């Protein structure tokens, strides 16, 4: 199967310099042109590189031109993408996508998984976690309050996996330079509090994974 | 310098509806192409050229267009089609259009509404966070107000917007309120209430602080 697989990145100042890969399987590289595509945390497509099959050419939109350079190299089939002088509108998570002809243009066929750059200058942070229980039903809701966290990947498991059907995770709005999310989780009353209810919050970003007892108030 | 402007941003559809989506362009243009985007993966290809589609694509999916009007046609919507939809050209910059989320349509819910105190944790740190959760409603669009003795606020409300449920096709939101300290002890009554096109007056949940 064809597959393209990217990677590199992360959080950089503004500033710094990177390099982004992207690895090739299950098709003749150097027949096809290959290029990057950047999409906004607000789902946004741009696109910012383009390489022919050889080296021959090279071409970029006025967004990066001066900043980017675009490579392959064919013994390999993987692209590359160094970026220097990243500022702050370089945010996005960035795919590799393989050009083919069509009849009197071009498209993008596969698209790989992307990795994301953040580029910003502030520290990564933990994040603090606050058990949200109630202060009269046949079915309860709890939820964990995640809050002031930086590098913006979480994750938040309940029990473990156990109650993944009846939880809902909401996207972490930014505001402070920190990132807030929230999670809630539904629980028949015959489960809760007879049995524990533990929400576990990670964020690899620092190696912190913190867990929280859901006690009754 | 060429814009695409797609025409619904937001959709939503029944099962069994036709669906149109246009894309619109800023000058003439040879053709378009089409992208599929469901959340957590990369767009996947739908339509090139204009009216080719792709392997996988059902053929209840359709497209045209000339000049600068172009648009992709559902014949009969079914629920697994429910994803963004971008256009793309080809003839001068390659741009994108802004994409047309399209969303299931189901009867009517309202939320389940849920208010949680500042936990006693927060509190010991210098702040405190009062929490709203409205569960499991349709459609979308709501109001929230939050009134704290009464009288009612907007400073520092965040609000978080799930993605629509791949079970019951609903929607969650979280309402969150954060105050200091001091300025969450200076009040009693807590109240979080939510307005729907679904029940005629709001569904109210309340504490009070000097309470626990």
């Amino acid at each position: 199967e064809v597959k393209l697989v990217e990677s590199g990145g992360g959080s950089v100042k503004p500033g710094g310099s990177l390099k982004l890969s992207c690895a090739a399987s299950g098709f003749s590289f150097s027949t096809y042109g290959m290029s990057w595509v950047r999409q906004t945390p607000e789902k946004r497509l741009e696109w910012v590189a383009t390489i022919s099959g050889g080296g021959g050419y090279t071409y970029y939109p006025d967004s990066v031109k001066g900043r980017f350079t675009i490579s392959r190299d064919n013994a390999r089939n993987i692209l590359y993408l160094q970026m220097s002088s990243l500022r702050s509108g370089d945010t996005a998570m960035y795919y590799c996508a393989r050009r083919v002809t069509t009849v009197a243009e071009y498209y993008f066929d596969y698209w790989g998984q992307g990795t994301t750059l953040t580029v910003s200058s502030p520290k990564t942070t933990p994040p603090s976690v606050y058990p949200l229980a109630p202060a009269a039903a046949s079915m309860v809701t709890l939820g964990c309050l995640v809050k002031g966290y930086f590098p913006e990947p979480v994750t938040v498991t309940w029990n473990s996996g156990s109650l993944s059907s009846g939880v809902h995770t909401f996207p972490a709005v930014l505001q402070s330079d920190l990132y807030t999310l929230s999670s809630s989780v539904t629980v028949p009353s015959s489960t809760w509090p007879s049995e524990t209810v533990t929400c576990n919050v990670a964020h690899p970003a620092s190696s912190t994974k913190v867990d929280k007892k859901i006690v009754p108030r | 310098d060429i814009v695409l402007t797609q025409s619904p941003a937001i959709m939503s559809a029944s099962p069994g509806e036709k669906v149109t989506m246009t894309c619109s362009a800023s000058s003439s243009v040879s053709y378009i192409h089409w992208y599929q985007q469901k959340s957590g993966t990369s767009p996947k290809r739908w339509i090139y050229d204009t009216s080719r589609l792709a392997f996988g694509v059902p053929g209840r999916f359709s497209g045209s267009g000339s000049g600068t009007s172009y648009s992709l046609t559902i014949s009969s919507m079914e629920a697994e089609d429910a994803a963004t939809y971008y256009c793309q050209q080809w003839s001068s910059n390659y741009t994108f259009g802004g994409g047309t989320n399209l969303e299931i349509k189901r009867a009517d819910a309202a939320p389940t509404v849920s208010i949680f105190p500042p936990s006693s944790e927060q509190l010991t740190s210098g702040g405190a966070s009062v929490v709203c959760f409205l569960n499991n409603f349709y459609p979308k669009d709501i109001n929230v107000k939050w009134k704290i003795d009464g009288s009612e606020r907007q400073n520092g409300v965040l609000n978080s917007w799930t993605d629509q449920d791949s079970k019951d096709s609903t929607y969650s939101m979280s309402s969150t309120l954060t105050l200091t300290k001091d300025e969450y002890e200076r009040h009693n009554s807590y109240t979080c209430e939510a307005t729907h096109k679904t029940s005629t007056s709001p569904i109210v949940k309340s504490f009070n602080r000097n309470e626990c």
